[PDB]
């Protein structure tokens, strides 16, 4: 009884929040107790280049120590040596009438390394940086009362910070990066290197003005995946051209991890931000290009989403497409084309319904012209779950369907494209 | 905008006090105080956490840079070698949970390329100063906004500077 995570595959840091102590005041400095009318202070001062961290991992050849502090490195810039130069104290002054006890722990700060792919951890790791303290002030117990026997309370973890979680998808270091020089103008073309050779890889680039783009490799696949560098362009800048950060923290925007489904991107970018696109294994030494084409029309009615092409509609009877949703309030696009001869009066009688996760939808009719595509609407909050309604729609027309996830109980979304007549 | 009243040319910027830089918030710990205790935190910039951060561009390398910043303003080579300590203290009220959460905060360097009163080239440089603490009240379980932890684009606590000189060829 979990909850869903619409994560794409890749590889995550979590900050989980501060103030965490182990159990059995395996982290407690002590504790003073001071008279009525004085003062006391517990200080926890550090040396240099120590201060040792708590790691435990799922796989220590992939998550080694070394490896979770590099993406720690990646996501907030993280070092342990910089918990070494910290200090804390804590000042108590007890009042005239009673006294005071004061009780200090050493605390930590949660990070948590994960590879996420396919809607499942496949590895998981736990790292605790040495934090700043915490700090609990009490009446002074009046010996004896009494002593209660307890019990250990196990291993296990305790936050006395505020709740936290902070997610920040980092790039992973072992696929290449290559560059774009140059800023990207209304139309570009990047053919795809042979030093790669296959691999999955990012491409770093950047935007000349700012706009609603449509990003697709040749017959759209395989399809691509887009993240924006979170806190790029405030830094180093020059006009037409790229500077790199080398930031590696990520935020996923749209993409399928499905290297065989056809799809092509839509997306809002900003000529003052940075973003990279993975491109997955290609298993195939046959040449591929990146296109970049800045849209004017009614495409920019797809933002920012990924539209799926569907090549087996074309008979009568079931179909239904399995897809990794979006998370909720993110699109999904699919692109659809009615089985039979196209003369403008024959029709056949479309449902189209979700299984699990419920959207809502609004299709359009696609009638390219001269002058690009045309996006006509023809329906407006269509509720997708377990959706009844239909709708007749041409014969060897074209279709773009457009769902905004608005409850998330599944990993994947299934579209459904029922054909009667 | 990009649009500046200078004339063409190569200029040294001192943008101010008090940068802090993105996803950089919490990256040194915090300190959980509650019911009238007084939390003191505290930090000593040398070397290693002093380390200054270059975002160069073509004309202007690392050595421009640093030249020519430690030729008008504060020299940070030679500064950084000194440690400086710095320490904050914050009270919690009665009966109540105070969480407070130290970062660095750096001095931005500028060096810009002006053409036609608009800049077409920018370097970025950072020196670390000092640091700075946020400090929220809050209850077990209570929802945190995530702009208290997480900061998205560098920012200046302060007021922004522009202190300009003109590069000499």
């Amino acid at each position: 009884t979990q909850r869903v995570l619409p994560y794409s595959n890749g590889l995550y840091v979590i900050n989980k929040g501060d103030g965490y102590i182990r159990t059995n005041d395996k982290d407690l400095i002590g504790t003073l107790l001071i008279e009525a009318g004085s003062s006391g202070s517990i200080i926890q001062p550090r040396l240099r280049n120590t201060t040792r961290p708590l790691f435990t991992t799922s796989n220590d050849t992939k998550f080694s120590q070394q490896y979770t502090e590099e993406r720690l490195k990646d996501a907030f810039n993280v070092q342990l040596f910089n918990t070494s130069t910290s200090l804390f104290k804590f000042v108590e002054e007890a009042p005239s009438d009673k006294n005071i006890c004061i009780k200090a722990y050493n605390t930590y700060e949660k990070y948590e390394l994960i590879d996420y792919q396919n809607g499942s951890i496949v590895n998981k790791a736990e790292y605790y940086l040495p934090s700043l303290g915490y700090c609990e002030v009490t009446n002074a117990p009046s010996p004896e009362s009494e002593v209660v026997k307890m019990q250990v309370a196990e291993d296990g973890f305790i936050q006395n910070g505020p709740e936290e979680e902070i997610v920040v998808g980092v790039i992973d270091p072992s696929e290449n990066i290559q560059e774009i020089n140059t800023a990207i103008s209304d139309n570009y073309t990047y053919n795809i290197p042979g030093i790669v050779n296959n691999n999955p890889f990012y491409i770093l680039f950047t935007v000349n003005t700012t706009g609603i783009y449509k990003i697709n490799a040749q017959n759209n696949l395989p399809s691509l995946k887009i993240y924006e560098a979170i806190g790029s362009g405030n830094r180093n800048f020059q006009s037409g051209n790229l500077c790199d950060d080398d930031i590696k923290a990520i935020n996923y925007i749209t993409g399928f991890d499905s290297p065989n489904a056809k799809s092509y991107l839509v997306v809002l970018l900003n000529k003052d931000k940075n973003y990279y696109i993975r491109v997955p294994q290609t298993s195939s030494n046959i040449e591929n290009q990146i296109q970049f084409k800045r849209e004017e029309g009614d495409l920019r009615n797809l933002m920012n989403s990924s539209v799926n092409i569907i090549d087996n509609l074309n008979s009568t009877g079931a179909h239904y497409y399995t897809r990794q949703s979006p998370d909720v309030h993110d699109y999904i696009s699919y692109e659809f084309t009615i089985p039979g001869n196209f003369n403008n009066k024959d029709t056949s009688n479309i449902r189209l319904y979700t299984s699990y996760n419920q959207g809502i939808g609004t299709l359009f009719r696609v009638t390219e012209t001269i002058d690009g595509y045309n996006l006509i609407n023809i329906q407006q909050n269509l509720h997708l779950l377990n959706n009844t309604n239909s709708i007749r729609l041409l014969n060897g027309a074209i279709y773009i369907l457009k769902v905004e996830v608005t409850e998330l109980n599944n990993y994947n979304i299934r579209l459904h494209i029922d054909i009667t007549n | 905008s990009d649009t500046i009243d200078l004339a063409d040319g190569n200029y040294v910027v001192r943008r101010g006090d008090g940068w802090i830089l993105s996803r950089q918030n919490q990256i040194l710990g915090g300190s959980v105080i509650s019911n009238g205790s007084t939390g003191i935190v505290g930090d000593l910039r040398v070397n290693d956490n002093a380390i200054p951060y270059y975002y160069p561009t073509p004309s202007f390398n690392e050595e421009y840079i640093k030249n020519n910043i430690q030729t008008v303003f504060t020299n940070f080579t030679e500064a950084n070698q000194i440690p400086i300590g710095f320490e904050f203290s914050k009270t919690a009220p009665s009966n109540k949970n105070l969480y407070m959460y130290l970062q660095y905060t750096y001095i931005r360097y500028e060096i810009i390329k002006v053409l036609q009163h608009e800049i077409i080239e920018r370097a970025v440089l950072y020196v670390p100063s000092l640091g700075y603490v946020k400090s929220i009240e809050f209850n077990p379980g209570e929802k945190i906004n995530k702009d208290f932890y997480f900061l998205t684009n560098d920012k200046c606590i302060l007021n922004e500077q522009f202190l300009y000189k003109k590069i000499l060829e």
